[PDB]
This record gives structure tokens, C-alpha cells and sequence, in this order.
RNA sequence: CCGGACGGUGGCCAUGGAAGUCGGAAUCCGCUAAGGAGUGUGUAACAACUCACCGGCGGAGUAACUAUGACUCUCGCCUCGUCAUCUAAUUAAGUCAAGCGUUCAUAGCGACAUUGAUUGUUCACCCACUGAACUUAGUACGAGAGGAACAGUUC
């Protein structure tokens, strides 16, 4: 039915600054910067103070307005990607065979290497995408761990590695061999 | 080929389509084999399917013991006579065609060999390897 | 058995079928592996493992001289030669057990041993002993192939 | 998003055992903000979950047996036949959802209703073969029974 206006709130810290022109986004904080191109979408970004930014959608549809909460939510995780930060961790999981993953390099490369998933006779590889550093979580067994300013690098660093670890011609209910996302979170602690 | 056999094998010749009759080497009581199937063969409009050193076939015993002819069974042909060649470059071939009765799994229902048998075969089927004298 | 040759006597324990008595003796059937048959893998792992230098062991009686190897990751090597040799005195030193007359390993590894002549010095019963060095490995299912099932 | 979900009592009869939750009706009482003689998940059987509802957010008869029919009475189609014999071998689409599915309508199904032999052989019917084999592995899962693959190898 076409609304008039909706627009939304995106709140900002004392760390940061982002800077918007055309509909590209600068976020500048203490972890270093994240920048995002939102050509691709139509809404209206308007400061009122340091501290506080908007985004408004005129005479929007149903499709439209729903991308207007999607455009603060991008910009909301850049922001706290630029403060807080982002770790995803991951466990392996096995029933028999020891799943051993290492970190290599052929040309400045990192990849994520797994070695004997389920026996498996191939040697897979992930490539660590940019932005994202990895530990093997120091007293705790079979955990990895990605961290980073990009949630989306990240996130889809993290599902890369465990879709490289689906199992095939088997029951995948009786054979849960993997290496699964465990817990989504911060970088900075307390919080 | 299939059961039993552990090993590959390398092409060689066929020599025996359905229909030939190898002499029986074994003493099991069968004086002849009568091809009627070679197995792990292929399909083309109007091939015949044929068998070689090696090769396990399904046979009827044309000629022998009573108890053995009127059935089809599984038989390794043994000596083959169509002139085939190794990888050590040797076109060979023996006198006669012959194989041995054999079970699905590869063994021998006698229990000597009469005559030589060619190593390809030796080499597939172990029981045929222990009832062998003179091989190749 | 009825007595039998030498030759034909071994070759028919190595199948693990008797045909007169028609029983298999063994449920499966010894093979080695071909080297073939091994899996391929570019081998270093953290660049290789560690390394030894020359070593010396001297008891006063008998003395042990080795040249120094390297070992490297995920690898396996046998040793092999008579007794008295100093195969035992060698993985001591290895194990941090015994002290190198002269040369030295100090490796930050982890090293789990096995001593050859086992006579029992533990109080203590099988069970006890064997969860308090791990247990889930009692879980798993290799474990009860080759150790639980067989001997009960 | 989350907290609370309570006493009469495990209502009553049917009850093998049915304490709200296969079933036959009946729907009350006290509680207090609100809590159904009880929405669905139910261990047999309570629980233990949950949710509603308060809240934080030309035809017949006949039998000391079946069948047949000695007897009395009246005016080669089907067929590729069956048994042998000769062969290894032989004509020589969707809707509705009542139902099944032991517990459950839709996993899997759904009434009603409705939108080389042998032959001219095609066909049909056998005899054989084989994407397969090899290790991966008699492994992982399974009380067993049994049973994988991705990798590599040969056809």
C-alpha cells in the first residue's frame, strides 16, 4: 500500500566514525575499518549527532521497507565489528577417525588443512580468507577459531570449512563426522 | 574375471566366443567345455562374447560323467591357441584351448591340471596357481 | 594334525583353512601392506620432528654409540638388532629416562612410553589402572576390537 | 522474547493397565493476578516436555472314499496342450482425505467422489553378461544380522 515513511535508528559509539556518500559506508573504529557498498538498495542515510545516524525509506512497498531493517543490521554489525569484533568457533567432531587440521602456506597463502576426515583418503584445504586470523583454541580439544573485524568473512570462512567436511554415501545421522560452528561471538570479553 | 579374482588384467586376445569348445584340463571327470557365457563382458548388437586366458566363462560339459553333463557351471579357461601378445612384447599362443570347472568363487572342482597354463591366469586365480605344473 | 612336510605344513597355516578338518582356524587373513597400498601424503608437518644428535651411553661394560638421524612427522621407524645391543638403552635416552653420557635431547615433546619387559610393580587392578591414563579410548571402537572383545 | 502453568483429585465408569492427553458422556468446585476434570509431545502405566492463560519485559443320476462311472434312465479351438526327451535356454499423472501402514491420515501408499535359444514375429519367455573390480574395509554404524564412501589403481 506504499507507507510514507519508515526509518530506523542506527546508534554510534564513542570509538567510531562512519562516513556515507553515494551509499557507501566507512566505518572507522579501534580494531581498524570496514567499509560496505549500499548502492544496490535506495534509502536515505541522515546524521543527526555523532552518536546518532538514520535511515529512511519514502513511499516504500512491502519489499522495499523490508530491506530498510536489513540496511541497519549490515551497518549495526559493521559497527560492532569495528569495537567489539567478531569470533566464531568451531569444534571437530569424529567418531573414529582423528580429524587433524593445520595451518599451511604455498605463496603467501594460509589455507586450513584437513587431514584423515573419516579416513578420507584426500587431503582438503580451505583458504583463510582476509580479515580473519585463526588460533587452535589452547586447552580445549578439537577447536578452531576465527576471528576478525567482518562478520560476513567470518561467518562464511567459518561455514567454508565445515561444508569442505560433509560426508558422503553415508548416513549422515549415524555418521556425524564434521567440524561444526559451536559458538558465535565477541572478540572483546566481559562482553 | 569378477569373484575371486584378486588382480587386474591386462587386455589380451579373446579368442573363444560362444559357442567354441575347450578341452577340459582338469580331473574332475569332464572331458570338454562348451562356452556359453564369458563374464564381465560388454554389449554390442551382434558381438559374440568371448573369452580369453583367464577369463571365467559359464560352461556345459559336452562330453563326460553323466553327473556333470546336463548343467551349466563356471570354468577359467586355462590355455588359450588365438595368439596374443605381452607386455614384454611376446606374441605367444599354445595348442589347444582349454580351461578348468570352477566355482563362483574361483575354485577348482578337481584337483590337478593336465598340461601348462599361461602365468595371466596363474597370477588371477590362486587355486589354479596351486594345481598348476609347468606355467606359460 | 597328521604330520606333514615342512614346506606344505607353513603354507597351509598362512591361509588359515584346513581342508581335512574344514575349519577356519582364523577369522581373517595376515597381509602386509604392498607400500603400494599406503596412503600418499607429502610428509614434513611442522617441518619435519625433531632431531637427535650423537649420543653416547657408557656403563662402564658396554658402550653404545649412535649416529645422529632425524626424525620427522607422522612417521614410523623400526629398530631392529640383537639384544645387549643398546635398543633398550636408545629409547631411554629418547624418553628422558636415562641421561646421555655425552650428547644431549632435549626435546619440549610429549612422550608417552613402553617399557619391554613388563613384570607388574602397580597396586592396583587392570581397570583402575587403564582409566586413569585415558578412558574414551576405552570407548572407542578400535579399542574393543583388538583389546576388550578378544581376551574378555 | 522470558516467569509463573496451581489445590479438591489420580473426576466418574468403563478398569487387563488408562492418574488430563486411545475410550463412553459429564465441564464442576477452590485458588488467586491466571491457571482447561485438560491443546499437542504421552515411559505400560505419574512423570517429564509442552500450550491456553495470567503476568516481567442329447441331457442327468449313481460313490460300503474324494474323483471317475461298469450300470439305470431320456430324444486340436483354448494351445506356447500336459510328461518326458534333445538344450547352458527350446512358441522348434491430480485434487478431498475415509482408510491401510500394529503407535501415527500423506514416510511409503491411498476408497469413495472429482479435474543366444523358441517363434515371421512386434510381443512374450527363458539362458547368460554387465559400469565393474581392487585396495578404503570386513572398518565406520549395528546387540548381531550386516554392511558403506570420498582418495588412489586397473579394465
Amino acid at each position: 500500500m506504499k507507507y510514507i515513511q519508515t526509518e530506523q535508528q542506527i546508534e554510534v559509539p564513542e570509538g567510531v566514525t562512519v562516513s556515507i556518500k553515494s551509499r557507501i559506508v566507512k566505518v572507522v573504529g579501534p580494531r581498524g575499518t570496514l567499509t560496505k557498498n549500499l548502492k544496490h538498495i535506495d534509502v536515505t542515510f541522515t546524521k543527526v549527532n555523532n552518536q546518532l545516524i538514520k535511515v529512511a525509506v519514502h513511499n516504500g512497498g512491502r519489499k522495499h521497507v523490508a530491506a530498510l531493517r536489513t540496511v541497519k543490521s549490515l551497518v549495526d554489525n559493521m559497527i560492532t565489528g569495528v569495537t567489539k569484533g567478531y569470533k566464531y568457533k568451531m569444534r571437530y567432531v569424529y567418531a573414529h577417525f582423528p580429524i587433524n587440521v593445520n595451518i599451511v602456506e604455498k605463496d603467501g597463502a594460509k589455507f586450513i588443512e584437513v587431514r584423515n576426515f573419516l579416513g578420507d583418503k584426500k587431503i582438503r584445504n580451505v583458504p583463510v580468507r582476509d580479515g580473519v586470523t585463526i588460533e587452535f583454541s589452547t586447552n580445549v580439544k578439537d577447536e578452531i577459531v576465527l576471528s576478525g573485524n567482518s562478520v560476513e568473512d567470518v561467518s562464511q570462512n567459518a561455514a567454508d570449512l565445515q561444508q569442505i567436511c560433509r560426508v558422503r554415501n553415508k548416513d549422515i545421522r549415524k555418521f556425524l563426522d564434521g567440524i561444526y560452528v559451536s559458538h558465535k561471538g565477541f572478540i572483546t570479553e566481559d562482553l | 574375471s569378477g569373484n575371486g579374482a584378486q588382480g587386474t588384467k591386462f587386455r589380451i586376445s579373446l579368442g573363444l566366443p560362444v559357442g567354441a569348445i575347450m578341452n577340459c584340463a582338469d580331473n574332475s571327470g569332464a572331458r570338454n567345455l562348451y562356452i556359453i557365457a564369458v563374464k564381465g563382458s560388454g554389449s554390442r548388437l551382434n558381438r559374440l562374447p568371448a573369452a580369453s586366458l583367464g577369463d571365467m566363462v559359464m560352461a556345459t560339459v559336452k562330453k563326460g560323467k553323466p553327473e556333470l553333463r546336463k548343467k551349466v557351471m563356471p570354468a577359467i579357461v586355462v590355455r588359450q591357441a588365438k595368439s596374443w601378445r605381452r607386455r614384454d612384447g611376446v606374441f605367444l599362443y599354445f595348442e589347444d584351448n582349454a580351461g578348468v570347472i570352477a566355482n563362483p568363487k574361483g575354485e577348482m572342482k578337481g584337483s590337478a591340471i593336465t598340461g601348462p597354463v599361461g602365468k595371466e591366469c596363474a597370477d588371477l586365480w590362486p587355486r589354479v596357481a596351486s594345481n598348476s605344473g609347468v606355467v606359460v | 594334525t597328521l604330520p606333514a612336510s615342512v614346506r606344505e605344513g607353513i603354507n597351509i597355516f598362512l591361509d588359515g583353512h584346513i581342508p581335512a578338518e574344514n575349519l577356519r582356524f582364523r577369522t581373517e587373513a595376515l597381509q602386509f601392506r604392498i607400500a603400494d597400498a599406503t596412503e600418499d601424503l607429502q610428509n614434513d608437518s611442522a617441518s619435519r620432528a625433531f632431531s637427535y644428535p650423537s649420543l653416547k651411553k657408557t656403563q662402564g661394560d658396554f658402550v653404545l654409540n649412535v649416529e645422529e638421524g632425524e626424525f620427522s612427522d607422522s612417521e614410523i621407524l623400526v629398530m631392529m638388532g640383537e639384544n645387549g645391543t643398546g635398543k633398550t638403552t636408545l629409547i631411554k635416552l629418547l624418553a628422558g629416562a636415562l641421561k646421555p653420557d655425552e650428547g644431549q635431547d632435549i626435546p619440549k615433546l610429549n612422550v608417552s612410553m613402553k617399557p619391554q619387559k613388563i613384570a607388574p610393580k602397580f597396586p592396583g587392578t587392570v581397570r583402575q589402572l587403564f582409566f586413569k591414563k585415558i578412558r574414551g579410548q576405552f570407548l572407542n571402537p578400535q579399542f574393543q576390537t583388538d583389546v576388550v572383545k578378544p581376551l574378555r
